[PDB]
């Protein structure tokens, strides 16, 4: 919760005044360090879930076969 | 859930991990205290004001439709923000005391946080910086808003209360129904029209 | 001087862009807030008198050729207005997309 933080805000406040006035690479930097969108951060969000859901499909068969209809 | 499969949300009544725990709702805390439609909206903008970014303005509080008329005379209640230019924003929503309006409230004030700070470009550079940068902030604010965190700081959620690392299964399983549940089917829908529009499908194979 | 040319151009273009944009978007404003007939043909108006301008700016903007502009900031500009959008189709064609258009939402909502 970035309440309370200022520090989050500027951090936020620096790619919002940009409109379309730059690259949208260049703004993406100004805020997370990279120039692309990155699939890492998603995998953090569910990670307590990823655990659990790993244990509960011990006995299943994870996949999915093309063929039955 | 529904008809496309774009959301898996309406599976959340057969998949609930812990059916007993129940979910963490304030909708109830909000009337005890008497929190009305316009209670929320100062809410929002504290929690805005507190991160850094500016306060409201005038002709934000005066021209808005921060609830719906309800008599003869009518609208469109889908909520939005407008930034009608030179200098005045507004917001128009008919909003009913719940929680899923809490959020609404937050998710909207990020729009209009965002437009207020490029309104200094020439009015052809006065957008995301690209098409999937608008509705990428809004997120961000309704996304923080929503922790118990939050909610047992504002005022709701009695203080002696104890989150049980069961509630958040129930919560990120909820969560992950929403967002990942829809990835493959955007993923897939977009390969198919770009195939599609370049001929790499004959017409008889779609 | 082509660059000087384009920039005073867009000095130009901005004030009525705007004011245009005003008084089209208060229209729409007061059309949703309000929900009258007595608002959709004002919103149309206001509406379709902005969306006219536009056309003949961006016509207008085809003179000045892209590569010589160094400013960016002002070669981001004159991208967004002479895109030929759909108007580069013939006429028969052109009406005949909106046709299409048309119908393909009629029967989805309907
Ligand atoms: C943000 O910080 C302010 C001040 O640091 C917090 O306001 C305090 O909140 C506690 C508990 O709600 C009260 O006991 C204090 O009296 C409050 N002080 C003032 C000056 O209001 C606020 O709660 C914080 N917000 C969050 C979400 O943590
Ligand atoms: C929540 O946390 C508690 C304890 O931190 C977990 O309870 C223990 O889990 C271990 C792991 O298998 C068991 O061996 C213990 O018997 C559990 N203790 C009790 C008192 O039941 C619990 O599993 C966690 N819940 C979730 C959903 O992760
Ligand atoms: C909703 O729109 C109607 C007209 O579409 C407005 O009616 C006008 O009301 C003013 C006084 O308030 C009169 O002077 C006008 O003659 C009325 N116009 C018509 C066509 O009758 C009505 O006021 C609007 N409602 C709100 C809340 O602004
Ligand atoms: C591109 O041209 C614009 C003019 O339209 C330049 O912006 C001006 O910069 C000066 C000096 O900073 C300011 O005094 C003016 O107010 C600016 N114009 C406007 C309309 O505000 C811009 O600097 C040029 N690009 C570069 C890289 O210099
Ligand atoms: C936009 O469309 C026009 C056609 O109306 C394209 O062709 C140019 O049209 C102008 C007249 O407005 C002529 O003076 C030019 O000579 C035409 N181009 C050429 C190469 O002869 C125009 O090129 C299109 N521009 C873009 C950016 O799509
Ligand atoms: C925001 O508005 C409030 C009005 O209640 C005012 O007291 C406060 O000073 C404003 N914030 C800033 C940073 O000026
Ligand atoms: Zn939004």
């Amino acid at each position: 919760d970035i309440s309370n933080s200022t520090e989050a805000g500027q951090k936020l406040f620096n790619m919002l005044r940009l409109g379309k006035s730059e690259p949208w690479t260049l703004a993406l930097e100004n805020v997370v360090g990279a120039k692309n969108m990155n699939v890492r951060p998603l995998l953090n969000y569910f990670e307590p879930l990823f655990t659990w859901l790993k244990d509960q499909n011990k006995n299943s068969f994870v996949g999915w076969s093309t063929d039955w209809s | 859930g529904d008809m496309w499969g774009r959301f898996w949300t309406n599976l959340y009544s057969l998949t609930v991990p812990f059916g007993q725990k129940p979910n963490i709702d304030v909708t109830d805390a909000m009337v005890d205290q008497a929190w009305d439609a316009q209670r929320i909206f100062k809410e929002a903008e504290k929690f805005f004001v507190s991160v850094g970014l500016p306060n409201m303005t005038q002709g934000f509080w005066e021209n808005s439709m921060l609830t719906d008329p309800g008599n003869v005379q009518k609208a469109v209640c889908h909520p939005t923000a407008w930034d009608l230019g030179k200098g005045d924003f507004r917001i128009l929503m008919c909003t009913k005391v719940t929680m899923d309006d809490f959020l609404t409230a937050h998710h909207e004030m990020g729009h209009i946080q965002y437009d207020m700070a490029y309104a200094a470009q020439p009015f052809l550079l006065r957008n995301g910086a690209n098409e999937g940068f608008h509705e990428a902030v809004g997120e961000i604010m309704s996304l923080s808003a929503a922790t118990p965190k939050h909610l047992k700081s504002i005022g709701l959620l009695s203080p002696d209360f104890q989150e049980d690392n069961e509630t958040e299964i129930n919560f990120l399983l909820k969560q992950a129904l929403t967002i990942v549940g829809t990835l493959p089917f955007t993923y897939m829908l977009e390969k198919w029209r770009w195939m599609v529009f370049k001929g790499e499908i004959p017409k008889d194979q779609w | 001087t082509i660059e000087e040319q384009a920039k005073t151009f867009l000095d130009k273009f901005n004030h009525e862009a705007e004011d245009l944009f005003y008084q089209s978007s208060l229209a729409s404003w007061n059309y949703n807030t309000n929900i009258t007939e007595e608002n959709v043909q004002n919103m149309n108006n206001a509406g379709d008198k902005w969306s006219a301008f536009l056309k003949e700016q961006s016509t207008l903007a085809q003179m000045y050729p892209l590569q010589e502009i160094q400013n960016l900031t002002v070669k981001l500009q004159l991208q967004a207005l002479q895109q030929n959008g759909s108007s580069v189709l013939s006429e028969d064609k052109s009406k005949r997309l909106n046709t299409i258009l048309n119908t393909m939402s009629t029967i989805y909502s309907t």
